[PDB]
């Protein structure tokens, strides 16, 4: 016998919001602020997933 | 306009920087209250401060 596990993909969404003179001030102490923006989001995303698993 | 031909510029690369100065101090404490400036312009010299 054949029988089927199914189910919907679901979604997660994160959003940060850096002003542009954050940015400014992140690059002038040393940090990539777009990649930094990045990595925060990504990072907190991997993580909130893996709480999930 | 006047453009900064009046004034220094010193362009950021950081914002909220700083300058230092050096002034040479004798009395035998640099910072102490009525320690003088050695090289100040308008005060004149301790002419005796290393004679009599």
């Amino acid at each position: 016998q054949i029988n089927k596990w199914q189910t919907a993909v679901k979604s997660r969404k994160l959003k940060t919001g850096i002003t542009v003179e954050l940015a400014q001030d992140l690059e002038a102490n040393g940090f990539d602020a777009p990649n930094f923006l990045e990595d925060l989001l990504a990072t907190e995303m991997a993580d909130e997933i893996n709480k999930d698993i | 306009l006047i453009a900064f031909d009046i004034c220094g510029v010193q362009p950021m690369n950081s914002p909220t920087g700083q300058v230092f100065a050096l002034r040479a101090v004798y009395g035998k404490d640099p910072v102490a209250a009525g320690a003088k400036e050695a090289f100040h312009p308008m005060y004149g010299p301790d002419a005796m401060f290393s004679g009599q």
